[PDB]
RNA sequence: GAUGUCGGCUCAUCACAUCCUGGGGCUGAAGUAGGUCCCAAGGGUAUGGCUGUUCGCCAUUUAAAGUGGUACGCGAGCUGGGUUUAGAACGUCGUGAGACAGUUCGGUCCCUAUCUGCCGUGGGCGCUGGAGAACUGAGGGGGGCUGCUCCUAGUACGAGAGGACCGGAGUGGACGCAUCACUGGUGUUCGGGUUGUCAUGCCAAUGGCACUGCCCGGUAGCUAAAUGCGGAAGAGAUAAGUGCUGAAAGCAUCUAAGCACGAAACUUGCCCCGAGAUGAGUUCUCCCUGACCCUUUAAGGGUCCUGAAGGAACGUUGAAGACGACGACGUUGAUAGGCCGGGUGUGUAAGCGCAGCGAUGCGUUGAGCUAACCGGUACUAAUGAACCGUGAGGCUUAACCU
RNA sequence: AAUUCCUUGUCGGGUAAGUUCCGACCUGCACGAAUGGCGUAAUGAUGGCCAGGCUGUCUCCACCCGAGACUCAGUGAAAUU
RNA sequence: CACAGGUGGUCAGGUAGAGAAUACCAAGGCGCUUGAGAGAACUCGGGUGAAGGAACUAGGCAAAAUGGUGCCGUAACUUC
RNA sequence: AGCCGAGUCGGCCUGCGCGGAAGAU
């Protein structure tokens, strides 16, 4: 039973999970747009939409979580100079997900997640 | 474990007779550019519902 | 669920002190012997805590005649007549588990006066 | 919670040290014994010149448990150790004179008085 | 006599001034509206049905829409029938309270139960289990055996076996009322009773 | 041209020549407690020491620890202690190779389920115009055990010692169903301590690897050792048995004609499934009211116009779930995620200042962080459409309206 | 008794309870002196018996982390008849 | 068989360490030629457990437990 | 026979029925 439950296995464990979401939160930061499957499209929202919302008030100890939980003080430098002056006045629901079809090696359903003012 | 006798091709067909496929009901039609694609799918071009959302 | 809410908060004890794992209390309890009622002192020292609303709840220890005791009182109930605190303690955790294998001079506890 | 194998300290001045439960007594195929029940007992350790020698076959009260009692409002009594009184085989009488630590009100009976009234502490 | 359709809220306890604790089952009870009679001449028994609740006007059919109409009634989110004894009669359109377990003392609940899904014959039936040691070879939570030999020659029916747990229609008997609230739309009862958080519950006076 | 043979474990089903509980007749039956025979198969019917043991003896329990059949039930379900291969030794027999229902130490247990059977769960068509709901009950299954204390009463009975029937009330053992309010377990998705080493330029601060590195606490969910409830009372027809009235047979006789009692067995009363019950049942509501042609003239084939009630499909999903199935919702919206406030857990963050040679201590500060929980809020995603399903529903006879 | 059929011989010790174990008796079915007799410190992945510590071996099983089993796309066997 | 097997000689960096043991790294070399989801019974490999502690079993089979350096101290018996 | 008026006692041979009669899907 799973009653009342919440998380996705993906078929691996945690270590592998916490290292794969850091990578792709770092990639969608970077580049604003990105193609993957549908269910790591549906768990990636749980991951990047705290981070912008840690991103709205600027000091030295929230620069400091950030790096802890990114490792790039590139994607830092972005959070907190550009992204968050964007969303100062939006409550939540930064991104977007746009069903795409079916990938030609194996047949999973994908889709591409975006910030919602590219 | 294994059989005592050969099944017969009537019993074959029985055993087949749920393995057929299913065709997609309808196709939808963008409100711009006109084409069809499935329902809440982006299109071929880069539409859906009605805005361009992929160069 | 506010139907809930409103059934357990005509419920609920508003005279009860405040204090911490650590610290020395005193509690006072009925007792029934026949037709007579009395009051029963229990002295000792908190070692948890759990609060939960209506369902709170707290541990005392103490050791008696030779021999080690506990016992565990939901806060709210009215076989519980008061509670007065003796003296307050300095601890770093909650939870005082690791007391139950300590004995005597190793089983002391600072003052906090704070 | 107590049940065959399970080894005991004495409360009383009988002169015996260690116990051992060999059977529970009451229904059929009965599993455990709290606070207020009777088992049948072997004596394992005893003192030089008491009035129990060490192998004698015995019956006995349970007067303190590691598990507890509870309470009509839901508290809660726990003990350190388990602990008994030995009674004699055909009359069910304590054979000491004295008793050591505290015990609880489940005792308040008709049969166990003289228990309450030698006990030092009744919580 | 007849009984009423609730919900359940949830569990709870009432302290007495003894100091004794008594766990209790929350239930809402609103109104009990009634839709419809059958009588010995038309449908050769004597019940009445009745609605309860709210529901949305754009997910009622139109047949469900007449059949409300008919009665004069407003739509609710189900329909239950209940039988009627000598000497009792109803009208439709009537309202039916919590005030009727006014000096009822004790009451039957029945609800659906929670779902376990597929599951084994130890869980489901209190097999037990075979050694974990001693050389046992990938049988430890098995069945064992299921029959005898060439007399009878097969498995009697209703063995016991692995298979579907849960989510039924179940009965609980003889529970105590604890309170009534007819402010509140309130029925408290001491113990606990089949079901989920927001489940519905079919409450009736107990039968022994 | 192969049907695996003792004992144990798991899981059972039937008989009655009845171990316990239920109902009776006789007693060399005063009471308590016993002996013997008749009726009755609903439910129930031990844990250990020794030995490979089935048995058996012994210790301590129980209302009681029944007797037999089912390949001496059960190895394509498990074990391998014993019997029954090859090594080695003792006693005994033989000149010897060797041998002994005599001993002793060691010694490989294979198979992915086609058909029947059994436990669960779907797809098709039928039930006579189509559709959405609520039911009746032919039939089937589950359940059915029992101890101790108190009153009646120290009464009836008895020289005394002892000590009841009948009828009431309470508290337990074993077993079954449900649930998470309380007591607790788990809680590699929450917080903290700490050993070795590598990195982010360095101080300070953090992250990776070593079984989650090793540990200390713990939210939601699941859950027992936790806490609610159950076995009935009533009714019908009876078994062994006990009777009323009454002849055949002027008396007597429970029986031949008539009438009355009588048990955990039978049929109901309690709980669950149930119209594929092809004998396919009943009740309430809703929807459809157009033109032509051909022919072998009929429950006939075709063309144009028309497309209802409702359903299915797709999307966001659930205390529902192997997949199907079942339930909630789709801008006239709280279905999921995020966001705001609270609660819960851990236990006084970083940065700065002060004291001290320093390790560290104190203030700002019950601080910072906080999953699955409670109460709210359209920021993101749930698109207009398209698809399936039709156009008033056969024949004969009867009774009533025209 | 690595030897004893009758046999779980009889007596003592250890356990609440010991057909195995340890010490003795002699009625040796069928011990016995280089196909050696009786003893012996140290050594042994050797046979038998008893204790302290320790535990999911067990009363009686509960939850969790991973790999299959289940569903979709690609490839694609076997014994038997 | 593009098979979890077998096959002699030489070279020997850093921190902690008695060490060519073990952990983490350098130079250098690799992620093992089917994938994507879900989060049932049962089987495989592991972590934790209230009260009891060999009651299991032919048998403590398997698991759990002990574990370093310096110093204090140590019995019957003996071929010393 | 029981307490007055036509039958009543017990042996023999033979036809057909009755008890003696408990088992495992
Ligand atoms: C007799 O000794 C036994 C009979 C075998 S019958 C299948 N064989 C032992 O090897």
């Amino acid at each position: 039973m799973r009653h009342r439950k919440s998380g996705r296995q993906l078929n691996r464990n945690s270590s592998h999970r916490q290292a794969m979401f850091r990578n792709m939160a770092g990639s969608l930061v970077r580049h604003e747009i990105i193609k993957t499957t549908l269910p790591k499209a549906k768990e990636l929202r749980r991951v990047v939409e705290p981070l912008i919302t840690l991103a709205k008030t600027d000091s030295v100890a929230n620069r400091r979580l950030a790096f802890a939980r990114t490792r790039d003080n590139e994607i830092v430098a972005k959070l907190f100079n550009e992204l968050g002056p964007r969303f100062a006045s939006r409550a939540g629901g930064y991104t977007r997900i746009l069903k795409c079809g079916f990938r030609a090696g194996d047949n999973a359903p994908m889709a591409y997640i975006e910030l919602v003012d590219r | 474990a294994v059989q005592q006798n050969k099944p017969t091709r009537s019993k074959r067909g029985m055993r087949r007779s749920h393995d057929a496929l299913t065709a997609v009901t309808s196709l939808s039609v963008d409100k711009t550019s006109g084409e069809k694609h499935l329902r809440h799918h982006i299109t071929a071009d880069g539409y859906y519902r009605g805005r361009k959302v992929i160069a | 669920s506010n139907i809930i809410k409103q059934l357990e908060q005509e419920q609920m004890k508003q005279d009860v002190p405040s204090f911490r794992p650590g610290d020395t209390v005193e509690v006072k309890v009925w007792v029934v012997e026949g037709s007579k009622k009395r009051l029963q002192a229990f002295e000792g020292v908190v070692i948890a805590i759990r609060n939960r609303g209506l369902h709170s709840a707290f541990t005392v220890r103490k050791i008696s005649n030779g021999e080690g005791v506990e016992r565990v009182f939901q806060t709210h109930s009215p076989v519980v007549d008061s509670i007065s605190v003796k003296r307050r303690g300095a601890v770093r955790k909650a939870k005082l588990y690791y007391l139950r294998e300590r004995t005597g001079k190793a089983a002391r506890i600072k003052e906090r006066l704070n | 919670m107590i049940q065959e194998q399970t080894m005991l300290n004495v409360a009383d001045n009988s002169g015996a040290r260690r116990v051992m439960c060999i059977k529970v007594l009451g229904g059929s195929h009965r599993r455990y014994a709290g606070v207020g029940d009777i088992i049948k007992i072997t004596i394992k350790e005893a003192i030089p010149r008491g009035k129990v020698k060490k192998g004698d076959v015995l019956k006995a009260v349970v007067v303190r448990t590691k598990k507890g009692v509870r309470r009509p409002d839901g508290s809660v009594i726990r003990f350190d150790g388990n602990a008994c009184v030995l009674l004699n085989n055909n009359s069910e009488q304590p054979i000491g004179t004295r008793i050591f630590g505290p015990v609880t009100r489940e005792l308040r009976s008709e049969k166990f008085m003289k228990i309450i009234s030698l006990a030092p502490e009744v919580l | 006599m007849i009984g009423l359709v609730g919900k359940k809220v949830g569990m709870t306890r009432i302290f007495t001034e003894d100091g004794v604790s008594i766990p209790v089952t929350v239930i809402e009870v609103e109104a009990n509206r009634v839709t419809q009679v059958k009588d010995l001449a038309n449908d050769g028994y004597r019940a009445i049905q009745v609605t309860t609740g709210a529901k949305k006007a754009n997910r009622v059919t139109k047949p469900e829409a007449g059949h409300f109409a008919k009665a004069g009634v407003e739509a609710g989110r189900g329909l239950w029938e209940f039988r009627l004894a000598e000497g009792e009669e109803f009208t439709v359109g009537q309202s039916i309270s919590v005030e009727l377990f006014a000096d009822v003392k004790k009451v039957d609940v029945t609800g659906t139960s929670k779902g376990k899904g597929f599951a084994g014959t130890v869980k489901r039936w209190n097999f037990r289990t075979q050694d974990a040691t001693h050389g046992n070879s990938l049988s430890h939570r098995v069945p064992g055996s299921i029959g005898q030999n060439q007399t009878p020659g097969k498995v009697f029916k209703g063995k016991k076996m692995a298979g579907q747990m849960g989510n039924e229609r179940v009965t609980v008997q003889s529970l105590d009322v604890v309170r009534v609230d007819a402010e509140r739309n309130l029925l408290l009862v001491k113990g606990a009773v089949p079901g989920a958080t927001g489940s519905d519950l079919i409450v009736k006076p107990a039968v022994k």
